[PDB]
RNA sequence: AAGCUCCUUCGACGAGUCGAGUAGUUUGGGAAUGCUGCUCAAAAUGGGAGGUAAAUUUCUUCUAAAGCUAAAUACCGGCCA
RNA sequence: UUGACCUCGGAUCAGGUAGGAGGACCCGCUGAACUUAAGCAUAUCAAUAAGCGGAGGAAAAGAAACCAACAGGGAUUGCCCUAGUAACGGCGAGUGAAGCGGCAACAGCUCAAAUUUGAAAGCUGGCUUCGGCCCGCGUUGUAAUUUGGAGAGGAUGCUUU
């Protein structure tokens, strides 16, 4: 069952105004994409066709939210003078690096 | 009702650190003149330098909050306050943990 | 019917009454030999319900056990390290079982019910003429006591496949090559 | 000086306590006990 | 699956195999009042009379250590309260 | 074992940011600085670096900050140096 | 699978016909003493649970305390006249019921019931 | 003031995480790893299954949170996402699929704890009814709002979600700027990868009348 | 002394235990697979374990923290054959 | 001054018991390394060997806080397959069960929570012609009844020693 105008009694309820003429981009940072992204993906199997869709709506969205950032004047760029807390860990951070070393000189002595 | 979104006078997070800083080791920020940003993304400064005489004074006889650690917020080592060292008292006595 | 009293004082042990006891036995058995017989039982519904009655073969001891690790932690536990002193000490007797009584900082303090099995009392009664034969020769040194039977694993259920009939007797069942004549 | 033997003092011990010690009122009560008459 | 007609049953003589009875409700509650409060339980009593709901909930939380034995404490200790004022 | 500058290793986001990160070969640019008090300090340094670190915490700290006080001047100069250009 | 001491805990079957005769031995010694007696008891009919052997039935442990009762043999008296009972197993459909309590009419009809003394 | 918002106008929002009593060692660290990006929200874990479903209201009342986000395991091995708005709003259930937490080397990309994100969405959650409903819940959910004291300044990363078949598919990506040739942009993917699919959609807060079905769900 | 039957009468069921967090060890088994130590510490139409997207945790199945018990099983030792 | 009751001790008092041996099999505690991966450290070896404690002719386990999702099964144990399956892993080396099903053998019970209260009805001693006398234990509970797929109490009428 798709109780279609119970959706949208229900959504009006919830609905924060998010209108770019009355509030500004900082209050909501969402994008909507033009394409649909199911029309990027043929197979859904292809695994590089795939993550290679979801990236280039993601690029889209990082493009056109940094023009409406950089114009509203908030910054954007985090400081090379700056340091803080981190998603990951400084200790995962490290085992990503030697996960590409032992790839990289893997390659190499290959080659040698 | 609907919920009021506010934050509880018993909440983990009721009063946060303007210095935006986590559990970052505070090695960072010592060749750095500032030390930590703020919310808006402006800058947050070092308050004052220390006197030689003043620091070998506190090396000679430490202060009663001196805990040897450097402040997350300023670049002067951090003191406990005096109402944080009775509560330091209270909690490793036991005696009196609560008042009244 | 004041054992059901009891039963339910015991349950609220961090209460005022209960804490005001518990603090000065604990000074008590302190000051009192560690492996110190007790006349009466501390907690006489707790006795009562693990076997104990006012028969002349069933006495009482108390243990003070040293706690804490041994990062390595012993895997036998305070209660069945309490019975194994008993049993050593109380050499002609039969560890039935033990409660736990007191605690402290240091110390954990348990009481230890005994059966003699050489009194008459005792080969008499039906109900307790089995810890007369010789295969319950000392039950704590084996883990067939209350204590044991959970270090064990003696469960049933998908939860303790490997130890519901004794971990190296699975073990060996296990491991053992069958090879059978007309193979 | 002399010395106690060790029960006399535990027992002799446990008349201060009791005493000093501040007991709950489900304890308390039994030091009311009747008169003579 | 398959049709079988179905049996009605005795009633199991283990069914709540807790207690009940209402003389074991009257030995609980004699207990609590001779016993008096834990350490853990006087803090949230006082702050029910204070009317810190929120923190005398959340006290029982960490305390307890499960949110249902956080509403059961809470319950039968405000309903200790309400008997206190009812003998007052 | 290899040099970890032969190995084309991607930079990571660590609590040190990455910045912006400037191509391999392709219009990679460096930096241009001399100064007279800066360079001063860059003496007051290296002795410090080829003496070692200070036993003494006061003279540690002071030796730390007239490095952080060449900075904050140099900073200073370049912003200065900033303003001049678009003044220009 | 040869990882771990296999030599010190192989188990050969050598005393197959020797345990074999000694099994006989056991149901011989056992009518021996229950010389009129048969030699197993009454064990009722169970339906297999999974769905896999729901089409088979096999035999259980004891019957049904209703089992007892619908067949008019008295509950302690069962254990002596070689009926298995189990307290644990209950009938949830006729069915289950109606082909036990058959079995132990049948039983009944079959059996030759002593005088005491 | 103790909303920790320093804003013109206030987006006044908690969220709140919660493990219900199966979550596997991958579950877990999905939660945690999903918390480590909402500064607006608090955790927590072992909630009774036995309990009833609007008693997580109560939870979140008692917290002071208006969303809940729960996380429940079937099996041990099945899970299932809860999204709600607590006192009266709707609530989504969905199944979450082909798990993947940050622990795992290969992903190679970071981001700030507690920066703000921005929110990618489709244009098929904007044209549908259901998933437009959704995109209200995420938007709450993953908002991260303005003022609020406990979010970094510096804004680097970018949550996308997307539909392939049925399923929406939630990817989070590392903003990273070079310099051209003679700032354009590069993003570096980061962590939850999971996969969504909508079960059914209810109107009341954990209970009421059922809006939306799929009936196109396999179940495990 | 005992078995049942009936009913305008009753029916008591195990706590420093369970559980929450943590450290160790162990397991095919971080629904912690079990066990131990440590900190906190329960309930009574209760509690444990499962099934289920099926619309709210619906239903299924048992009752832990007391105890005994032959046979089928093992055996380079003991009395023999 | 006398006499309890409680607790702690002495006695070359009476009556008993434990040590040590054996240890093939059994129950616990503790716990390696060599080896393998043509090097090697996770792992494996191995919850093994050595070390300690403790029984019997067997030991141990055992009458569900069980398995199941079925038309359900029904204490424990062992064999056959399940099955090299599920599950876990420098996913390499590897590790590695269980329910069901076919058999072997089958057996069930004792307490605590109750007021015998119109009667401690129970039990150890040591003195005896032995037939029955005292002493003590015990009400802070020894017998009888009862142990939750139950049970008790009245009534009821048959059936049992």
């Amino acid at each position: 069952i798709n109780n279609k105008e119970g959706l949208l009694t229900a959504l009006r309820r919830i609905q924060l105004d998010i209108n770019p003429k009355t509030t500004p981009f900082s209050f909501h940072q969402s994008v909507v994409a033009s394409k649909r992204t199911e029309d990027s993906i043929p197979q859904i199997e292809d695994d590089l066709q795939r993550e290679l869709a979801f990236m280039n709506q993601a690029l889209e969205a990082a493009r056109l939210g940094r023009s409406l950032l950089r114009k509203e004047g908030v910054p954007f760029t985090r400081p090379t003078d700056y340091f803080a807390e981190m998603v990951r860990t400084d200790a995962t951070m490290e085992k990503v690096k030697q996960k590409l070393i032992e790839e990289a000189t893997a390659k190499k002595a290959a080659a040698e | 009702d609907e919920i009021d979104p506010v934050y509880d006078s018993d909440d983990t997070d009721y009063n946060v650190p303007v210095n935006t800083i986590g559990n970052i080791p505070l090695s960072f920020y010592d060749s750095y003149p500032h030390i930590g940003y703020d919310i808006n993304g402006k800058k947050i400064m070092r308050p004052a330098t220390g006197d030689a005489l003043q620091n070998l004074l506190d090396s000679i006889e430490v202060p009663e909050g001196w805990t040897g650690l450097t402040d997350p917020n300023t670049g002067k080592p951090l003191n406990l306050s005096r109402d944080e060292l009775e509560l330091i008292r209270k909690v490793q006595q036991g005696l009196i943990p609560d008042d009244v | 019917g004041a054992l059901k009293y009891l039963e339910e004082l015991s349950k609220k042990k961090q209460s005022d009454v209960v804490r005001f006891l518990l603090r000065v036995r604990c000074w008590e058995y302190r000051q009192l030999n560690v492996i110190h017989r007790a006349s009466r039982p501390s907690r006489p519904d707790k006795a009562r319900r693990l076997g104990y009655k006012a028969k002349q073969g069933y006495v009482i001891y108390r243990v003070r056990v040293r706690r804490g690790g041994r990062q390595l932690k012993y895997q036998r536990s305070l209660r069945a390290t309490a019975e194994e002193r008993v049993g050593r000490r109380c050499s002609n007797l039969r560890v039935l079982n033990s409660y736990w009584v007191n605690q402290d900082s240091t110390y954990k303090y348990y009481e230890v019910i005994l059966v003699d099995p050489n009194h008459k009392a005792i080969r008499r009664d039906p109900r307790i003429n089995w810890i007369c034969n010789p295969v319950h020769k000392h039950r704590e040194c084996r883990g067939l006591t209350s204590t044991g039977k959970k270090s064990r694993g003696l469960n049933k259920g998908h939860r303790f496949n490997k130890t519901r009939a004794g971990r190296r007797k699975t073990w060996k069942r296990h491991n053992t090559l069958s090879l059978w004549r007309y193979r | 000086m002399v010395k106690w033997p060790e029960y006399i003092r535990l027992q002799r011990q446990k008349k201060i306590l009791r005493m000093r010690l501040k007991v709950p009122p489900a304890i308390a009560q039994f030091q009311y006990t009747l008169d003579k008459n | 699956g398959h049709k079988t007609t179905r049996r009605v049953l005795k009633e199991r003589p283990s069914r709540r195999k807790g207690a009940q009875s209402k003389r074991t409700q009257f030995v609980r509650s004699l207990i609590r009042e001779v016993a008096g409060l834990a350490p853990y339980e006087r803090r949230v009593i006082e702050l029910l009379r204070n009317g810190k709901d929120k923190r005398a909930r959340k006290f029982s939380k960490k305390k307890l250590g499960t949110f249902g034995r956080a509403k059961r404490k809470c319950e039968e200790l405000q309903r200790i309260i309400a008997e206190s004022r009812r003998a007052h | 074992v290899y040099s970890e500058k032969e190995l084309g290793i991607p930079q990571l986001n660590t609590v040190t940011p990455v910045g912006v990160t400037k191509p391999k070969g392709k219009k990679k640019g460096k930096v241009f600085v001399d100064d007279r008090e800066s360079m001063n300090t860059i003496l007051a340094m290296v002795e410090a670096e080829k003496q070692g670190q200070i036993e003494s915490k006061i003279m540690r700290a002071r030796q730390l900050e007239e490095i952080r006080e060449a900075r904050r001047i140099e900073a200073e100069k370049k912003e200065a140096e900033r303003k001049a250009l678009l003044e220009n | 699978h040869f990882r771990k001491h296999w030599q010190r805990r192989v188990r050969c079957h050598f005393d197959q016909p020797g345990k074999k005769v000694t099994r006989r031995l056991a149901r011989r010694a056992k009518a021996a003493a229950l010389a009129p007696r048969p030699v197993d008891k009454l064990r009722p009919i169970v339906r297999c649970p999974t769905v896999k052997y729901n089409r088979r039935t096999r035999l259980g442990r004891g019957f049904t305390l209703e089992e007892l009762k619908a067949a008019g043999i008295p509950r302690l008296l069962a254990p002596t006249i070689g009926i298995a009972v189990d307290h644990r197993r209950k009938n949830l459909s006729e069915e289950s019921l109606a082909a036990n309590v058959q079995r132990l009419k049948d039983y009944k009809a079959r059996l030759i019931l002593f005088p005491r003394k | 003031d103790r909303s920790n918002i320093i804003a013109e106008r206030k987006n006044k929002q908690r969220v709140l995480v919660l493990s219900s009593r199966g979550v596997t060692y991958r579950h877990r660290h999905l939660l945690n790893d999903l918390a480590s990006m909402l500064p607006h929200g608090r955790k927590d874990a072992k909630f009774d299954t036995k309990s009833r479903l609007y008693e997580l209201c109560e939870l979140a009342e008692l917290y002071n949170c208006n969303n809940v986000l729960f996380f429940e395991a079937r099996k041990g091995k099945d899970l299932y996402m809860w999204f709600s708005k607590v006192p009266n709003g709707p609530t989504v259930k969905f199944y979450a699929q082909n798990l993947h937490t940050m622990e795992e080397l290969h992903f190679q990309g970071n981001c700030l704890k507690g920066s703000r994100p921005i929110l990618s969405f489709d244009a098929a959650f904007e044209q549908e009814p259901y998933l437009k409903v959704i995109k209200e819940l995420f938007l709450h959910t993953f908002g991260v709002p303005q003022g609020h004291k406990k979010s970094k300044p510096f804004i680097d990363h970018v949550l996308s979600f997307s539909v392939a078949d049925g399923k929406i598919w939630v990817r989070n990506y590392e903003i990273r700027e070079v310099e051209k040739v003679k700032t354009d942009i590069n993003l570096i993917e980061i962590g939850p990868r999971f996969v969504l699919t909508p079960i059914i959609i209810q109107e009341g807060s954990f209970g009421g009348p059922i809006l939306y079905e799929n009936k196109r769900f396999i179940s495990p």
